[PDB]
RNA sequence: GUCUACGGCCAUACCACCCUGAACGCGCCCGAUCUCGUCUGAUCUCGGAAGCUAAGCAGGGUCGGGCCUGGUUAGUACUUGGAUGGGAGACCGCCUGGGAAUACCGGGUGCUGUAGGCUU
RNA sequence: AGUUUGACUGGGGCGGUACACCUGUCAAACGGUAACGCAGGUGUCCUAAGGCGAGCUCAGGGAGGACAGAAACCUCCCGUGGAGCAGAAGGGCAAAAGCUCGCUUGAUCUUGAUUUUCAGUACGAAUACAGACCGUGAAAGCGGGGCCUCACGAUCCUUCUGACCUUUUGGGUUUUAAGCAGGAGGUGUCAGAAAAGUUACCACAGGGAUAACUGGCUUGUGGCGGCCAAGCGUUCAUAGCGACGUCGCUUUUUGAUCCUUCGAUGUCGGCUCUUCCUAUCAUUGUGAAGCAGAAUUCACCAAGCGUUGGAUUGUUCACCCA
RNA sequence: CUCAACCUAUUCUCAAACUUUAAAUGGGUAAGAAGCCCGGCUCGCUGGCGUGGAGCCGGGCGUGGAAUGCGAGUGCCUAGUGGGCCACUUUUGGUAAGCAGAACUGGCGCUGCGGGAUGAACCGAACGCCGGGUUAAGGCGCCCGAUGCCGACGCUCAUCA
RNA sequence: CGACCUGGGUAUAGGGGCGAAAGACUAAUCGAACCAUCUAGUAGCUGGUUCCCUCCGAAGUUUCCCUCAGGAUAGCUGGC
RNA sequence: CGAGGGCGCACCACCGGCCCGUCUCGCCCGCCGCGCCGGGGAGGUGGAGCACGAGCGCACGUGUUAGGACCCGAAAGAUGG
């Protein structure tokens, strides 16, 4: 009964953002994607071409070949009962590089240098993230202040 | 639509872009000893009446033009067909439009 | 109807097989009358090759 | 009520021969000795194999058994093979092998004996090594049968190659529509 | 402290009106022989250097509009999960977690990259 | 004489096409998502409305100028698009994708890959490349149709085009025919039979997957009540009524649905006969009146008892006589 | 003097096919050894440049770089099914329906058992044959196991409770 | 008393006969008799489908089909 | 027992290579037939291929199919009486 038309239910997911329609910025363009980084994909309307279709907005895939304007990512595509692995062209107005692998990469080059540094002075150091423990023993202080006795305030019907 | 009567496009047996004339391409006459004009004259001979289906349920008003491309070189009168899409006028080499004209009153 | 991957059959079972089938439970019986026929042949031409000429 | 599956509790997996064949039977309880009464892996494969049917216990030709004896530091070594060393006549030069197999066809087994080599059966091997040591445990071409030629994605799928079932082979069996972008299309 | 050429982010940069602008610059400005375009040397293109900061441009101002960012609105609206909760229902309350948006009241009013100038 | 006489479907037929497609919504902030859901569109059109490049700015409004007025042209100012982009709608777009010019044919020749529907098959459409040959621009580049989402079509057969190509059966030559590759002629029931009725003279296999009659849910419609009280009632809201609204009940109407029944529950009316209900026509006992009496009207307890004879019509209903 | 339209600043009320703003729940990806860091080599691609990119060859690094739980990977053959229905919540048509149509999870179908007197679906809980103990949901006048507590505090009289 | 009733003998035979016409009659059979055969005709439709224990255990959904009481296909299942 | 190191079966992923078809580009070679002859190369791409065989025969099981086809069942059609 739906139809099946590539861009059907696209009204706002292709549609420019309030007050930011016009010249596409050029720094989008300027962005350097190697084989093998992370990239999301948005899908901007403002370019018609290399246009991915609607079930890849907001999905994020890894880029594994490199054209003029385009670039071939793998994203997965859950189809049913199974997850294959897409592989499509997306001109770079509808991509951008993702930071939970720049984040990562980031942590990675800490820990190696904390490894160098702990291992050339000795010592040991927690290289693990750990999960938010439960809080430790304190003291409040009252600063010699008691403290301030709240009560449910009476009903009343406001307005 | 209206096409030209000549067009610059690419010819295979010359390897590169060339003039053409074009026309527009007609369906020949039927040979009557094509193999399948065979097969079908022997199998309707004799008694058992219409042997194979007679389509009778026409739904579209119109055809794909083809145009007949022949290179105007004169060594290589090499041939092509385009097809285009469909359209129910067609007008081959007819006067062009202009823009800033007064419509017949 | 055909179930997943397999052949195309063409079995040459429409035309009433059944009828003229040709089963060969005399064969042994007729092995050894042409080799009973054989021996008497030889017998009857008495110096001469048994299989001919 | 426990909060389980049971649809895979059972584990698939041959525990015994299905062959009736009361020599295979006499090395296999000879081998399941050897499995649980040492700590060499060796007989477990062993063991393990002489369970396995004939389809996943290939035979071995000569030629790949000569070659994978001729890798560096394989000298001196008995290639074991759980199942039929077969002659290759692709090879002119046969050197000097120790071999172990199940079975060994005629014309392989004189090869090897010319070649000054020698044959054991596994009962044999067990006592020239019961822990395996100095071995080479070769095993022949497991896909290489007809079956898998035709196994994978449907032969009508785009970037399949495997073969259909066809009664015969030529121009006129399964090769029009959907083999050639002339006749309906290719894929 | 500024400007020019090219920019990145694309209003904290926009819009309206007012004031000031040293030096370089940027302009306005002068002319149509050539190059080149016009109904029109207005625009464009070209050749200039008498004059001027009037305009553009830059900086500042306005209980300015907008924009940006906060508070409030408000633990409100809505909401994940729960009950043999309530109620004839419509709906509502509680438990367990998450949590807005106006109006209204504040603050702010471009940062910056490369190259090259001026500023006793 | 032989055969056919589509499908879906709140039964079937009639009507529609929800049968192939496209836009917005439904749709519950990824995607997907139904109904004969809602609002619409498609079977085309375009040598330019395709491709470049350049230069411009559009709708609308304000103020002016001979004829000239509310609309003719000229000028200035404001103008974030409130215009235009072929069409439905949505998105997108301003020294653009719009308008006007100049030059053109990338709407050409090719091999693969990928996306969309998807079974990850096809078609269609689309995306990114690669190899030619071109167009345009000073160039960077852009272009292998239309700014994007739609505008379409297998086998077999036919027809045309291409290889100084293959085969044409003992050999050779030449016509002919067959083939390989790519277009076109079409299947709209749009993954694609070649197709008119009637049956009450009818038949068979079945179906309560599915209608006609009871029952069940519901109660729009029908029927019967209540609340408010603007008014009617010479005056006076409420003796008797009750507009505008609003809340209910009933299953003696008709619908709605299709749960039971199609290896059968005999389908209207009348006649006969019994019982039950009360929302009481009369009778018993009462209360109220715009209850003087008589008569009548409203309400309460109340179904014990009664509720008739006929003309017409099959009638149920209806109507009249008594 | 007055009423229209017009403009300006306000004011009431709204939107499935409106929107600046904008949740909750939700969807994708990452959380290393196929990684990191060093050197070098190849290229006909790219190119001011020993430039970029990719590939390849050696070397050194293990604190195995969140929690929790679990043993995984892979192939062949294959039946039955392709009428579904119900409930919480969201939700479309309809006055509504034990109506018709969707989304999510669970169930019935395929499922017995304790409770709801009774009941395909509700509540509890899923099942080999038994003994003992204890519960869930639900109950404890009598039917009918269990209040035969010296239970607590109130509310309520119905001539259809 | 007639277009009358009736015996017997004859003629017409199955897509044929005969019909003052009802699709009537044609051996209790007629909108195509009866008999045997082709024939165990075909059926996506209805009914039935025979011992025990153990283990695993669904689907009523996707796409295509003159498809809608059926199939192919993917899914779910079992076995190796 | 054993950190490390080595050869690595089968199999999997990937990259190369070879054979046939078909494109694009290009330069050489052969000779009894000097040809509208024959052969070769590089780079893509199509194949149910090669890349040191795994098949054949027999038996059993399951699944699908043609046959009366698990069993029973039409209304019909035809031939000859
Ligand atoms: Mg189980
Ligand atoms: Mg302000
Ligand atoms: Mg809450
Ligand atoms: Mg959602
Ligand atoms: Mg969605
Ligand atoms: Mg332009
Ligand atoms: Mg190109
Ligand atoms: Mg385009
Ligand atoms: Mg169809
Ligand atoms: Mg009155
Ligand atoms: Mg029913
Ligand atoms: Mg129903
Ligand atoms: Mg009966
Ligand atoms: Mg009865
Ligand atoms: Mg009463
Ligand atoms: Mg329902
Ligand atoms: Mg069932
Ligand atoms: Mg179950
Ligand atoms: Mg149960
Ligand atoms: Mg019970
Ligand atoms: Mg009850
Ligand atoms: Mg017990
Ligand atoms: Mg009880
Ligand atoms: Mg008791
Ligand atoms: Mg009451
Ligand atoms: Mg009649
Ligand atoms: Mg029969
Ligand atoms: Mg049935
Ligand atoms: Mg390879
Ligand atoms: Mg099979
Ligand atoms: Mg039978
Ligand atoms: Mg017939
Ligand atoms: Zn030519």
């Amino acid at each position: 009964t739906n139809t099946k038309g590539k861009r059907r239910g696209t009204r706002y997911m292709f549609s420019r953002p309030f007050r930011k329609h016009g010249v596409v910025p050029l720094a989008t363009y300027m962005r350097i994607y190697k084989k093998g980084d992370i990239v999301d994909i948005k899908g901007m309307g403002t370019v018609q071409k290399g246009m991915p279709h609607k079930c890849y907005h907001g999905k994020t895939g890894r880029v594994y070949n490199v054209t003029q304007h385009a670039v071939g990512i793998v994203v997965n595509k859950q189809v049913k009962g199974k997850i294959l692995a897409k592989r499509i062209n997306v001109r770079i107005e509808h991509i951008k590089h993702s930071k939970s692998r720049d984040s990562f990469l980031k942590r990675v080059k800490e820990n190696d240098q904390k490894k160098k540094e702990a291992k050339e002075k000795g010592t040991w150091v927690q290289l693990k993230r750990q999960p938010a423990p439960p809080r430790e023993a304190h003291f409040v202080r009252t600063n010699g202040k008691e403290p301030e006795l709240l009560e449910p305030i009476p009903y009343e019907f406001m307005a | 639509v209206n096409v030209p009567k000549t067009r610059r496009t690419f010819c295979k047996k010359c390897g590169k872009h060339q003039p053409h004339k074009v026309t527009q391409y007609k369906k020949g006459k039927d040979s009557l000893y094509a193999q399948g004009k065979r097969r079908y004259d022997r199998k309707q001979s004799g008694y058992g009446g219409q042997t194979k289906p007679i389509f009778r349920k026409k739904a579209k008003t119109t055809k794909k033009i083809v145009l007949r491309l022949e290179c105007v070189e004169p060594n290589c009168r090499s041939k092509r067909m385009l097809a285009i899409k469909r359209c129910k006028h067609f007008e081959l080499g007819g006067d062009k439009k202009r823009k800033g004209q007064v419509i017949q009153f | 109807a055909p179930s997943r991957n397999g052949m195309v059959l063409k079995p040459h079972f429409h035309k009433d097989w059944q009828r003229r089938v040709a089963t060969w439970f005399n064969q042994p019986a007729r092995k050894i009358r042409r080799r009973k026929a054989r021996q008497a042949k030889a017998r009857r031409i008495a110096p001469r090759p048994a299989s001919g000429p | 009520g426990v909060d389980i599956r049971h649809n895979k509790d059972r584990k698939v997996r041959r525990k015994e021969p299905k062959s009736q064949d009361i020599y295979l039977r006499l090395l296999v309880k000879l081998y399941r000795f050897l499995a649980r009464r040492t700590n060499s892996t060796f007989n477990q494969v062993v063991l393990k194999r002489l369970f396995m049917s004939r389809t996943n216990r290939p035979p071995l030709s000569l030629s790949r058994m000569i070659r994978k004896m001729k890798l560096p530091g394989r000298e001196n070594k008995t290639a074991v093979v759980v199942g039929t060393i077969t002659d290759d006549v692709r090879v002119q030069e046969v050197p000097k092998l120790k071999v172990c197999a199940l079975r060994v066809t005629s014309r392989a087994r004189s090869r090897i004996l010319r070649a000054g080599g020698k044959i054991l059966t596994f009962d044999q091997l067990a006592l020239d090594s019961p822990k395996g040591c100095g071995t080479v445990l070769l095993s022949g071409p497991r896909k290489g049968r007809e079956v898998y030629r035709h196994f994978g994605k449907a032969p009508g799928t785009p970037h399949s190659h495997t073969k259909p079932y066809v009664r015969s082979k030529g121009r006129k069996f399964e090769r029009a529509r959907g083999r050639r972008a002339s006749r309906g299309y290719k894929n």
